[PDB]
């Protein structure tokens, strides 16, 4: 308004200057964040020092001075001074304020509507205070405690994202004037936005904090901290004030934040999609791909893509390694072999050849590395610090706390070494079959020596015999370890070391982008294996909820709910741009063109023969009503149109609208054929499964013009079209032109014609005409 | 969305002076306070605001050839004094999804002798002892409750 | 006598349990009210029963 004119004014005034006007010409927009460096650059040494003699003085801060004549502050109450008519040095536009002032203020002053907002925007110290207040203490004891070291997350976070994907979602809760381009994180997380939109909207608010909090919100904090116990984020959070070095405020803290659920229903997932894959013998690979992108699961209320929660979690499991590596998502240097962990802290080698000859003479390769190299290792409750060195286990030493999982961890450091005489000669018990290729998928001597102590107790016990025994020379009594996993004995195992204390995890911020073959064994610019199919359980049935196998294979549905769905898929998939569909008729009114659709007549023969007339009347009834006026519901259309094809007739209608196979669908209430929410208004909901609806009109319901983006799209500039605002943007016609204003700095030109393929598939493919 | 928007889409081009119906359900309004009703609006004859987080009536404008209003969804209490200065001449009324305690906030409602229909359904004053009967005897100009009239005759169409 | 008396820390997060024939051993420990009501009566007791 006015302002804006004085904007317009100080804009002149400043341009009729040249050296502003050749700094306000020259260059990009970005030079801006430069400038804002050289100018206000002051620092000091002790503020503490300086702080305690400045707040001394009797008008110690600044303040503005408008905002003070406009709140009607006096200079004084009874007899105290407020502040004094003067400038700072910087602003110029500020006045120095007294300390007693802020007082005033609060106590009696300006006083505002509501402030619960503030709930909102500090929600995760909100969310810290309540999960404090669900905790039942306990005792306190004294004693020792064994706190290992190691890098975890100490702030609790629900859908965890990177920065790129933040740097936009606090424009388009914030800034829509201002926004950029739809990126691809929001076209999929619509309903996330519309939520976080909801809130800070029609406010009065200060910006800047909002959007640091948001990234706090964001943010789960990592740390290389000592701990002990379990490890969860609702405990690091206040390690504090739970145990030190000598002390432990016992309190239960189990039943809060329902975090690791969410990973362990993943990492279930990404077993069974593998597996699943491996059942193929030349495609696995693809076929992975396609189950993964292929499937969506939800997140408390959103619905999110699997391949979209996987390149963010950090989970090192041997079944998270694959589908990222499938995914070409890079990953850190952590090793997996079997149920164990390990991770390698110095030293090198290359591959050799080796062969054992199973019973009698039957030769069978095997591979092991060369020159001296160190690995950490941990296994259920026990760590351990071993040494590798020409197919031998060298040295090794354990901090663990128990004996079986002592002697499991031992045994399997000992395999990973080929240490031992029975990779010379395996034992007789083993034979051909228990090799390998279950179906033709051959197995390394390695993980047949791990099943093969699976198996049995004294399997085991046999290996660790294979490993020299000695008597426990004197001293040395403490640290030695017998068969049992005893921390003393009279007779001991070969160069082995004991202690109590667990081992401090090493750290590395590497990140490594690895691949993987057609049996799914990942590599490493080396012939190590990081991960396998074989390091796995080998199976088990879960049934897996709130989430979305939309694939034949991965499916359990029979052919009539999966015709229905298909129909319904096919029908929104007309929900593009251009004439023919749905949109330009409901622009021209054309109510009646949508009964003689194809799809309406691929889904009629599933509509029960008997009453298709009178459902017919009653759907075609509501689609006039809803379309004359102008005050529709997409989400209605799309469930009643099949019913529109045949002819209508007179009949009592009593609700419900039938299919041929018993199963029906109601006009304006959810259920479990079809369902919907105004909170994700991108979703349909049929028999279980999603789909995503495009987002070319936007209805009543859905909001803020992030509802047409999917139907725009850029195109060549043309000068002639007009400019408009992003408001106006919902006016144009379908296959129409129109300037715009992006972001900041840059304008282009848009049309309203949308274009659904990928680049994936096109990439993919072409790719493919290549290798012949 | 907005209330201000959705009016201004709604009006195409149209002057505020010879449209007799508005709609502007599924929509949002700050501190559930009206924003851009006027008395400019002379010819309307029927309203319909419902879900838009409205919380009181105070701001509504002058509007005499007024016959027909729904408030649904909404979460007004106590302001039902300003209907009756405003809107004089009104018959139907909807108020069934918000706020309302005793009979005391109903009772202004007998001023409006041009009343013929009420709908309250959800409200906490259903839940009580002779409560048709009671709200009867209070508004006898009153005919149809909630689609029913004495004797639970049932309402026509239109 | 019935099931004997019960201590508590504080915060409750510790509890003992005693038998009659030892309330004698702890008296000092116990509330004024239940102390007001066992003195006079530990003549007649035996071991934890009264005659």
């Amino acid at each position: 308004m006015s302002l804006l004119l004085t904007i317009a004014k100080e804009y002149k005034r400043l341009c009729q200057d040249a050296k502003a006007a050749q700094m306000m010409t020259v260059g990009t927009v970005s030079n801006y964040t430069t400038f804002k460096k050289w100018t206000t650059s002051r620092k000091e040494k002790n503020p503490s020092l300086r702080m305690r003699w400045a707040m001394s003085s009797k008008f110690p801060i600044i303040a503005n001075k408008r905002m003070l004549e406009e709140a009607q502050i006096p200079k004084e109450h009874n007899n105290v001074a407020l502040w004094e008519d003067t400038e700072d040095v910087s602003k110029r536009d500020h006045v120095l304020a007294s300390a007693s002032c802020i007082n005033y203020w609060n106590f009696c002053g300006p006083c505002v509507n509501n402030s619960e907002v503030i709930k909102e925007v500090y929600k995760s110290r909100f969310g810290r205070l309540e999960r404090r207040k669900e905790i039942m203490w306990k005792e306190l004891r004294f004693t020792l405690v064994d706190r290992q070291r190691r890098r975890v997350d100490t702030q609790p976070v629900e859908q965890r994202l990177r920065t790129g994907e933040i740097k936009d979602l606090q424009m388009w809760t914030l800034f829509e004037d201002e926004a950029p381009l739809a990126s691809k994180f929001i076209l999929d997380n619509y309903g996330l936005v519309k939520e976080m939109r909801s809130k800070f909207a029609n406010k009065p608010l200060n910006k800047e904090v909002v959007a640091h909090m948001l990234e706090k919100q964001f943010n789960p904090e990592s740390r290389f901290l000592p701990v002990f116990g379990a490890i969860r984020p609702e405990r690091m959070e206040l390690i504090h004030a739970l145990g030190g070095e000598t002390w432990i405020q016992e309190a239960n803290t189990a039943g809060i934040s329902n975090v690791d659920q969410r990973k362990n229903d993943i990492r279930a997932v990404c077993r069974k999609v593998c597996l699943a894959a491996n059942a193929s013998i030349m495609n696995a690979k693809s076929k992975l791909v396609e189950y993964i992108k292929s499937t969506s699961m939800r997140i408390g209320e959103t619905e999110r893509k699997l391949e979209e929660l996987i390149l963010e979690t950090d989970d090192v499991s041997p079944e998270v390694t694959l589908c990222k590596s499938a995914l070409g998502g890079q990953l850190g240097k952590t090793l997996s072999f079997g149920p164990m962990l390990l991770k390698k802290i110095s030293g090198s080698g290359v591959k050799v050849k080796d062969t054992v000859y199973i019973q009698g003479v039957r030769a069978v390769q095997f591979e092991y590395w060369s020159e001296q190299e160190e690995f950490y290792g941990e296994y259920k409750s026990a760590t351990a610090l071993f040494s590798r060195k020409e197919r031998s286990l060298e040295w090794i030493t354990i901090g663990g706390g128990i004996n079986e999982d002592r002697k499991r961890l031992l045994a399997m450091c000992m395999i990973f070494c080929r240490d031992g005489d029975y990779f010379k000669d395996a034992p007789a018990t083993i034979t051909m079959a228990d090799l390998s290729t279950k179906l033709g998928r051959e197995i390394p001597y390695q993980y047949v020596m791990m099943n093969w102590i699976q198996k049995s107790e004294d399997n085991l016990e046999a290996l660790l015999y294979s490993r020299g025994i000695v008597e426990t020379n004197p001293g040395k009594m403490g640290s030695s370890m017998g068969i049992d996993g005893s921390k003393r004995a009279i007779k001991s195992l070969r160069a082995v070391t004991i202690q109590s204390g667990k081992i401090d995890m090493p750290e590395s911020k590497e990140k490594i982008h690895l691949e993987l073959s057609d049996n799914l064994e990942a590599f490493d610019s080396s012939g190590r294996i990081v991960a396998t199919i074989l390091d796995l359980p080998s199976d088990k049935k879960v049934t897996f909820q709130d989430v979305s196998f939309q694939h034949p294979d991965l499916a359990v549905l029979r052919d009539e709910k999966t015709a229905i769905t298909k129909g319904y898929e096919a029908l929104i998939k007309r929900l593009g741009t251009g004439d023919n569909d749905i949109p330009s008729l409901i622009a021209k009114k054309d109510y009646l063109s949508l009964y003689n659709l194809p799809e309406v007549k691929l889904m009629a023969p599933l509509i029960r023969p008997n009453r298709k007339g009178v459902y017919s009347r009653v759907a075609r009834k509501l689609v006039s009503t809803q379309v004359t006026t102008g005050h529709y519901s997409l989400h209605e259309l799309i469930k009643v149109l099949p019913f529109t094809y045949f002819a209508p007739k007179q009949g009592m209608f009593e609700g419900r609208l039938f299919f041929s196979n018993d199963s029906f669908v109601e006009p304006g209430v959810n259920n479990n054929v079809f369902s919907w929410s105004k909170a994700d208004s991108s979703k349909i909901y049929c028999h279980g499964i999603a789909i995503r609806v495009p987002l070319v009109v936007g209805d009543e319901h859905m909001d803020t013009s992030l509802a047409l983006l999917e139907g725009f799209s850029v195109c060549e500039n043309d000068p002639r079209a007009p400019m408009v605002t992003r408001q106006d943007l919902i006016d144009v016609g379908f296959g129409q032109k129109v300037r715009l204003f992006v972001g900041q700095g840059s304008v282009r030109t848009f049309k309203r014609t949308a274009s659904q393929r990928a680049a994936s598939s096109d990439v993919n493919k072409n790719v493919k005409k290549i290798k012949m | 969305m907005d209330m201000k928007k959705r009016i201004h889409l709604e009006l195409r081009n149209r002057t505020p002076s010879d449209v007799k119906e508005l709609v502007l359900d599924n929509c949002r309004s700050y501190e559930g306070k009206i924003e851009g009703l006027t008395d400019e609006f002379e010819e309307l004859e029927f309203l319909s605001t419902i879900n838009v987080g409205l919380a009181s009536v105070a701001n509504l404008p002058k509007l005499n050839k007024l016959k027909k209003l729904e408030l649904s969804d909404n979460r007004v209490s106590g302001g039902l004094e300003v209907l009756a200065e405003k809107c004089p001449n009104l018959t139907h009324l909807n108020l069934s999804g918000n706020k309302i305690k005793d009979l005391g906030t109903i009772e202004p409602l007998k001023k409006l002798e041009n009343l013929k229909s009420l709908d309250l359904f959800n409200c906490e004053v259903t839940n009580l002892n002779d409560y048709r009967e009671n709200v009867f005897k209070l508004l006898p100009q009153l005919t149809y409750l909630d689609g029913y009239d004495r004797d639970d005759k049932e309402a026509p169409d239109s | 006598l019935g099931q004997g008396i019960r201590l508590s820390n504080k915060r409750k997060t510790k509890e003992v349990i005693i038998k009659a024939e030892k309330m004698g051993k702890y008296k000092n420990l116990m509330r004024e009210e239940y102390k007001n009501l066992f003195e006079p009566l530990e003549k007649y007791i035996q071991k934890d029963v009264c005659f």
